[PDB]
Protein backbone atom coordinates (compact mmCIF):
# COMPACT_ATOMS: atom_id res chain seq x y z
CA UNK A 1 0.00 0.00 0.00
CA UNK A 2 2.90 2.39 0.53
CA UNK A 3 3.80 2.15 -3.00
CA UNK A 4 0.77 4.14 -3.90
CA UNK A 5 1.22 6.75 -1.70
CA UNK A 6 4.99 7.14 -2.56
CA UNK A 7 4.13 7.45 -6.34
CA UNK A 8 1.40 9.65 -5.37
CA UNK A 9 3.71 12.40 -3.31
CA UNK A 10 6.50 11.68 -6.57
CA UNK A 11 3.65 12.55 -9.27
CA UNK A 12 3.30 15.34 -7.11
CA UNK A 13 6.41 16.78 -6.59
CA UNK A 14 7.45 16.00 -10.25
CA UNK A 15 4.41 17.88 -11.28
CA UNK A 16 5.61 21.40 -9.49
CA UNK A 17 9.11 20.74 -10.78
CA UNK A 18 8.01 20.68 -14.23
CA UNK A 19 6.07 24.22 -13.30
CA UNK A 20 8.80 25.22 -11.83
CA UNK A 21 10.88 24.64 -15.14
CA UNK A 22 8.18 26.40 -17.83
CA UNK A 23 7.81 29.53 -15.27
CA UNK A 24 11.76 29.75 -15.77
CA UNK A 25 11.98 29.20 -20.12
CA UNK A 26 8.97 31.68 -19.39
CA UNK A 27 11.59 34.36 -18.23
CA UNK A 28 14.29 33.54 -20.23
CA UNK A 29 12.13 33.54 -23.27
CA UNK A 30 11.01 37.59 -22.29
CA UNK A 31 14.87 38.34 -22.75
CA UNK A 32 15.09 36.60 -25.95
CA UNK A 33 11.86 38.11 -27.05
CA UNK A 34 13.47 41.67 -26.52
CA UNK A 35 16.88 40.64 -28.45
CA UNK A 36 14.56 39.66 -31.23
CA UNK A 37 12.79 42.78 -31.60
CA UNK A 38 15.65 44.60 -31.33
CA UNK A 39 16.54 43.84 -34.87
CA UNK A 40 13.13 44.85 -36.31
CA UNK A 41 12.44 41.56 -37.22
CA UNK A 42 8.63 40.74 -36.74
CA UNK A 43 8.23 37.00 -37.09
CA UNK A 44 10.73 35.32 -34.88
CA UNK A 45 9.63 38.10 -32.29
CA UNK A 46 5.95 36.60 -33.12
CA UNK A 47 6.67 33.00 -32.52
CA UNK A 48 9.06 33.81 -29.39
CA UNK A 49 6.18 35.83 -27.92
CA UNK A 50 3.88 32.41 -28.41
CA UNK A 51 6.37 30.25 -26.77
CA UNK A 52 6.65 32.40 -23.94
CA UNK A 53 2.80 32.73 -23.67
CA UNK A 54 1.94 28.66 -23.86
CA UNK B 1 78.39 70.96 -47.87
CA UNK B 2 76.54 74.08 -48.53
CA UNK B 3 74.38 73.12 -51.50
CA UNK B 4 74.16 69.65 -49.73
CA UNK B 5 72.40 71.83 -47.11
CA UNK B 6 70.24 73.57 -49.37
CA UNK B 7 69.72 69.99 -51.39
CA UNK B 8 68.29 68.21 -48.50
CA UNK B 9 66.68 71.10 -46.89
CA UNK B 10 64.36 71.45 -49.26
CA UNK B 11 63.40 67.72 -49.85
CA UNK B 12 62.42 67.98 -46.40
CA UNK B 13 60.30 70.95 -47.42
CA UNK B 14 58.46 68.96 -49.51
CA UNK B 15 58.47 65.81 -47.98
CA UNK B 16 56.66 67.32 -44.68
CA UNK B 17 54.16 68.79 -47.51
CA UNK B 18 53.10 65.61 -48.25
CA UNK B 19 53.24 64.48 -44.97
CA UNK B 20 50.86 67.20 -43.81
CA UNK B 21 48.05 66.10 -46.56
CA UNK B 22 48.47 62.78 -45.56
CA UNK B 23 48.04 63.36 -42.00
CA UNK B 24 44.91 65.36 -42.78
CA UNK B 25 43.67 62.45 -44.59
CA UNK B 26 44.19 59.77 -41.92
CA UNK B 27 42.63 61.98 -39.34
CA UNK B 28 39.97 62.41 -42.04
CA UNK B 29 39.20 58.84 -42.27
CA UNK B 30 38.75 58.31 -38.53
CA UNK B 31 36.28 61.22 -38.31
CA UNK B 32 34.67 59.26 -41.32
CA UNK B 33 34.63 56.29 -39.72
CA UNK B 34 33.03 56.86 -36.09
CA UNK B 35 30.84 59.62 -37.79
CA UNK B 36 29.09 56.64 -39.72
CA UNK B 37 28.87 54.96 -36.33
CA UNK B 38 26.91 57.27 -35.10
CA UNK B 39 24.76 57.92 -37.99
CA UNK B 40 24.57 53.41 -37.88
CA UNK B 41 23.84 53.10 -34.33
CA UNK B 42 21.21 56.10 -34.00
CA UNK B 43 19.40 54.87 -36.88
CA UNK B 44 18.69 51.53 -35.31
CA UNK B 45 17.80 52.74 -32.25
CA UNK B 46 15.93 55.77 -34.13
CA UNK B 47 13.73 52.59 -35.64
CA UNK B 48 12.06 51.24 -32.17
CA UNK B 49 12.93 54.51 -30.43
CA UNK B 50 10.58 56.03 -32.99
CA UNK B 51 8.88 59.80 -32.14
CA UNK B 52 5.38 58.28 -31.76
CA UNK B 53 5.63 55.80 -28.70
Amino acid sequence: MEKHLFNLKFAAKELSRSAKKCDKEEKAEKAKIEKAIQKGNMEVARIHAENAIR
Amino acid sequence: QKNQAVNFLRMSARVDAVAARVQTAVTMGKVTKSMAGVVKSMDATLKTMNLEK
